[PDB]
């Protein structure tokens, strides 16, 4: 999903229910490629 | 008007990209493994 091969429009926005998984939020958050990262409910150290 | 105790300056040389993350509560990997402002900073923060 995030080394996707290709993505869609806005007005066709993809949609993805992620289930079932192993969860960890440490990488995602610490790539350096990620310009714009910021969390709305939670406060993002809390999301590990 | 006013008069202090002691200064302190603190000087330093990030990436452009990285001036958001010197604001305390920020939270990312300059502002999170190398420098660190507490949230009851009294201070002003100056960039170019």
């Amino acid at each position: 999903v995030f080394n996707a091969t290709r993505f869609a429009s806005v007005y066709a926005w993809n949609r993805k229910r992620i289930s079932n998984c192993v969860a960890d939020y440490s990488v995602l958050y610490n790539s350096a490629s990620f310009s714009t990262f910021k969390c709305y409910g939670v406060s993002p150290t809390k999301l590990n | 008007d006013l008069c202090f105790t002691n200064v302190y300056a603190d000087s330093f040389v990030i990436r452009g990209d990285e001036v958001r993350q010197i604001a305390p509560g920020q939270t990312g990997v300059i502002a999170d493994y190398n420098y660190k402002l507490p949230d009851d900073f009294t201070g002003c923060v100056i960039a170019w």
